[PDB]
């Protein structure tokens, strides 16, 4: 899964909600 | 997350006054440059994104400093930290979210061991971190069996491990943690934020066992704020914080200093 | 340029105000099926709660600095509302706030209508000291900005109106809620607000959801023989809820 | 009573003929002495939960001897009751005794938030108070006191979270191998 | 032949009844928009009012005569009900009326329970007395039927039970709504009562639409310790509904 | 996985009583909110997750800190720890799985090495830990050809090297680990879950030969439980714990101390 | 509200019980050719076993404090069962414990019947004991609760019913199969047990699979001449299995 | 193979079954 800002990968590792990175908007 | 443009603007001579409001309403008057000025006309690219509410929270910040210090002799007795989890204690952080009455959200914290040395030898240092609920049995010696940390959450850290950290999930019992409360307890007392932000408690206590050399260890704590609501926003503190959980700032024998900064005159600044 | 806000039994009228407004632009809802944490059915006295409820008029002068009510609390002896809140727990409700004072074409003075959310006020004192329960919850009197010793300081709230009782400045307020009063244009404003708090209904006695704040920004000048005119209150609360049904707590 | 099972029964008195207290307890799970019960126990674990609760009564006098007990739940906000008339405006449930022995009641989950503290501060949930409805009756030749027994169990409602380390036991100094 | 009985954040029980018995048969409801007279938003206060209230515990004794209350009046006291009552001019309601009274398979007794209409007791005396309105609104505690001399006689109602207190023979007594406590078959009594009266609502004071009465037909005898038992009432209210907002009349 | 909704309830008039129920059956009554109260109409969000076996016990504790006190002078033949493997040793842990009768899963043993200094230098050391089931040959010197562990399995720390960690699957040679035993020996001896629950022992050794720093070593184990079953829960333990695989608690000279907190009078909590 | 169960030979009665429960609610069986690990032709006794075999009734008093079984054992002694029971290393089965116990009208008190799983009992002492195996053995009598001084309590468990006898609670017990003989309500309990043990079949000898409890949980009080009932219990085993043919242990 | 809690990645990189992560429900 990956995408445009203002291309990069960014799955998540992590089982847990909170160990997620940084929200989009 | 883009900024409108600039559109060409021209003379009007217009029965129509958009510049002519009133504030009385409460509103923020809606006039925009074109609305008073013969304009240019600018493609904008300006860019709000850094401008948004994660992009300004969402940054590591320091919360709290735990100092401890090690006395080889009742060993077993002390050399263990205690601190009533909360933001409201280092002005930076506190500032920011005391920009909103409420906010929610999910916390990556962050440490960073210090080891101040005493005797010419550091040795083998290791720590303990046990984030410790409210209810949960508090340690009172380095050895209580508290550090056993059958379902409470604890990490370790020594020297040469690098930084640890990690995340939690928004806590609380209520939609949000309450940056203000204009409330009291169910005793009628302690009139403050207090009141519900008690989060428990983190502990910390050297796991080394008995050994040879004095030293200190500097623990900072600190904390970026995830996946970010707020509502309700506030005036910005305007003085020095006094205390926390209290909006108190009236400071022993010294003068209200605001930030504003006086002038001789208004016809010259 | 005029308005007439009827509410209950009761009905308001202003010749001439700023429209008013809405808090943060939501109207006053019941509590959401989805959101509710109160598992018993709410009782809504509604027609008998949901009405207009007039305070006691406070005096401005040329020297006035400022007055506050909290929300709610101010009206905890008005009727079946008040009563409704002290028989139960729990409590929800948002209100319209409608603030009157007339004067005329011939005086000046300007005021700042303000309701606040959470509005942690800060004693006025070096060290631990707090604010004292009775302090922050005067009823329908409101407190007044008097600036001349209280029997008991250790638990006096701030008297520093400027300061917005709580180490903002005045001037950044307008980030509430608020409309002014400029008596050289309209001569009342008002406010409707919704419930706003972190829970879907919260203790009506421990607590002030809200806390209304009127300042002085423009001193009432004026040649008139008339140099002190009366500032009136009136409130109704909206979708009066509570859940918790038992005894009448003191 | 302390240490023996004395201390799980309550006793009635035929001699009682008024609006009596019989005795009250704090809601919070892990409140006295609930916190000792599996439920208040288990809680211990956690720093959050919520839901309604479930107490049942079981008379245990003679099958001759009637009553009418009265069990309510008083919502926090205030203080224990002091009369029965102060009591019974909250959440309550008049209790018949006559041929099932039990009767449960519930403690519906009525919080400002959604969890609450397993270790309260000085935060409650209210109590539950006890009261004589009529007057524990009986006949010529028979007990003049009863038995009462009290028992807790969560609702299809209740939930527990933010995993933690229990308080109501301990270890100071080790276990032999 | 049981029963469980819930009314707002209020439930009854009782392991032993004679299926209770609807007030000349019909369940009680809301205001007719058709039959209605006051022009405004009547008040509906619902689980908050429409709950449980417990009286005043009466003493039963094998030398007791009888005891009544009036409706409404009684639950003056009782939370928002009592209160929306005086703070309105005007009010409607139902009642459900639940008296209970345990004792043992070795006693024997018999009440008669009756719910009663525009109950007008008739002042004891010879020529122009009337009854004191202090008289006919005891409030919970209701009348005790006591046999000896009173402070004014000259507004005292009949002390005679019998009589039906209106110069009406107790036994022709069961043509209104009516239950038998024997202990030696039920334990309770229940009664549902709509509004009767005729006209849409009035004054919660001036006036009671009811009046509930009980009478030992049939003497406490026991060779039991306890040969005197207590008589409990529990009313709730039903369908709460007031107009006229106003100020709490005292 | 989620908690039931609660819907709105009405004024039951019911010739049918729910709360009304005997205990007797030896059935938890049941008796839901609406059953007894006018209620409103709630949806949960509310989740048990965190209240699932595996999570519970599916978290890391201590069961043992294994001490080892390097002497310099007749090294090789001193120098190394033995330890009966077992969980009954460290409360916290015990306690939550000595709420199940029965239990079956993996094990995660993680492990913390503490290096307390006493020479003015601390060196290079090398520690070696030898996982030892019974039968096989038990170390007799820091230098027993055990340590050889041509077939045992053996994991090695050093200064420096990171918490060394290792998964271990569910042993024992029936469907689950025994909680309890209400059974004894071929011999009629010995009252004890000690019965079965001998897995072998964990031995620790410093590889490192002959030197010059008199030290400490204190490493830590730690354990969290993965792919979790257990049955028959059974009331958890009120008092201390006295010795392993015993239920005892009669303590030496001193009162039968629970947990439950006493009160002046019962009409008042 | 009544029962009657039969087994092999044998049928019980109980003109009033609450009705029984199953263990951990799994019907009793034979064992699976899936699990079993005994790979010889296992024997089922059958009726001749399974079978309720009638125990040694223990007398309750105002005074009694507990008793205890441990399954198996207890029927050592008892038909083929017991004799199968040495006679095979190895043996499994599940149970119906019916205790029962009557009284009367007039009389009042509560037992706790309760049925456990590996009942590791605790020695009663501080330090290096443990029990002695001939303890946690006594057959069809069972343990009494006495507090009076044993002959070794240094192998003795722990006469401290309260605390279930392993440090829990007593009232945290009912986490267990159990029921309650309330007198005034039931006069017998009845429970039925499937083989629980973390393998298929175990020594009948060396380990307890179960372990009855009962106590006094409210003493037995009454006017009655009677003030001492006894309580008998009764038992069946079902799908009784051996493996491990051979001589008879003593 | 990746999936939803309370999207993510996790295969496991282990040949034996108890080195396995914490299981699912
Ligand atoms: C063990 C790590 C502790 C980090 C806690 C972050 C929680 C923030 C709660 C905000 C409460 C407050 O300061 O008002
Ligand atoms: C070498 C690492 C040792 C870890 C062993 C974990 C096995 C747990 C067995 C539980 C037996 C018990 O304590 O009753």
């Amino acid at each position: 899964a990956q995408v445009s800002r203002q291309n990069y990968f960014n799955i998540n590792y992590f089982k847990d909600a909170a160990s997620n990175g940084a929200s989009k908007l | 997350l883009v900024v409108p443009n600039i559109n060409s603007s021209n003379p009007t001579t217009s029965n129509s006054a958009p510049a002519l409001d009133a504030a009385e309403t409460g509103h923020t008057s809606s006039v925009q440059p074109e609305d008073v000025i013969e304009t240019r006309y600018v493609q904008t690219s300006q860019t709000r994104d850094e401008m948004s509410l994660e992009s300004f929270l969402g940054r590591s910040g320091c919360i709290h400093e735990s100092k401890l210090e090690v006395t080889l002799a009742n060993y077993n007795k002390e050399n263990f930290t205690v601190w009533a989890i909360n933001l409201q204690e280092m002005a930076q952080i506190r500032r920011k979210f005391e920009l909103f009455t409420y906010t929610r959200f999910d916390s990556e914290i962050t440490l960073v061991p210090c080891i101040s040395a005493l005797s010419q030898d550091i040795g083998h240092i290791t720590m303990q971190y046990m984030y410790v609920p409210p209810g949960a049995p508090v340690p009172n010696s380095r050895d209580d069996y508290a550090w056993q940390s059958g379902t409470n959450a604890s990490v370790f850290w020594q020297h040469g491990q690098a930084y640890p950290r990690f995340s939690l999930p928004f806590l609380s019992v209520a939609s949000a943690y309450y940056m203000f409360y204009d409330g009291y307890d169910e005793q009628d007392q302690n009139y403050g934020t207090a009141n519900t932000n008690n989060m428990g408690s983190l502990c910390s206590r050297i796991v080394t066992e008995k050994h040879i050399h004095k030293v200190h260890i500097m623990t900072r704590i600190y904390h970026k704020a995830k996946h970010v609501k707020a509502w309700c926003p506030r005036p910005p503190r305007a003085l020095e914080y006094t205390r926390a959980h209290r909006t108190n700032f009236k400071i022993e024998d010294r003068s209200i200093q605001t930030a504003i900064v006086t002038r001789p005159i208004i016809t010259t600044a | 340029r005029i308005i007439q806000i009827t509410r209950g039994d009761s009905t308001i009228t202003s010749q001439d105000v700023a429209n008013a407004i809405v808090a943060y632009g939501v109207w006053p809802h019941y509590l959401s099926s989805k959101d509710a944490s109160a598992i018993d059915k709410p009782s809504q006295p509604d027609t008998s709660s949901n009405r207009f409820y007039t305070l006691r008029s406070v005096t401005w002068s040329s020297s006035s600095k400022g007055w506050w009510w909290k929300l709610p609390d101010a009206l905890k002896d008005m009727g079946i509302f008040g009563e409704n809140m002290f028989y139960h727990y729990l409590g929800r409700s948002g209100y319209t706030i409608h603030v009157q004072c007339n004067a005329s074409k011939f005086h000046q003075g300007t005021l700042i209508v303000a309701l606040i959310p959470e509005h942690q006020i800060a004693s006025a004192l070096h060290g631990n000291v707090n604010v004292g329960y009775n302090y922050t919850h005067p009823g329908e009197t409101g407190r007044e900005v008097k600036a001349e010793t209280r029997l008991n300081p250790d638990l006096q709230p701030t008297e520093e109106y400027w300061l917005n009782f709580d180490g903002t400045l005045l001037g950044n307020i307008t980030i509430f809620p608020h409309q002014f009063i400029n008596l050289r244009s309209n001569n009342s404003a008002t406010i409707i607000a919704p419930y706003v708090n972190a829970v879907p209904m919260d203790s009506m006695r421990s607590h002030n959801n809200w806390s209304l704040v009127i300042i002085p920004i423009c001193p009432l000048e004026t040649s008139s023989a008339i140099n002190t005119i009366p500032i009136t209150i009136s409130i109704s609360p909206m979708c009066a809820e509570f859940s918790g049904a038992r005894a009448k707590r003191q | 009573y302390i240490n023996s099972e004395n201390m799980y029964s309550v006793v009635l008195q035929s001699s009682i003929n008024a609006p009596d207290k019989i005795f009250s307890i704090r809601t919070d799970v892990a409140s006295q002495p609930l916190a000792t019960t599996l439920i208040g126990e288990i809680s211990s674990y956690f720093t959050h939960w919520t839901g309604s609760l479930r107490f049942s009564f079981m008379f245990c006098g003679t099958a001759n001897t009637t009553v009418k007990l009265l069990l309510a739940y008083t919502p926090p906000g205030i203080a224990e009751p002091t009369t029965r008339k102060d009591a019974m405006l909250g959440t309550h449930v008049i209790w018949d005794v006559g041929l099932q022995s039990t009767i449960s009641m519930v403690v519906p989950w009525i919080s400002a938030s959604h969890y609450r503290n397993t270790s309260p501060g000085r935060s409650t949930s209210g109590y539950i108070t006890c009261w004589y409805q009529t007057r524990l009756v009986i006949p010529p030749q028979t007990p003049p006191t009863a038995r009462l027994l009290c028992f807790v169990s969560g609702c299809k409602d209740f939930c527990l979270r933010m995993a933690r380390d229990t308080n109501l036991h301990l270890q100071s100094g080790a276990i032999a191998q």
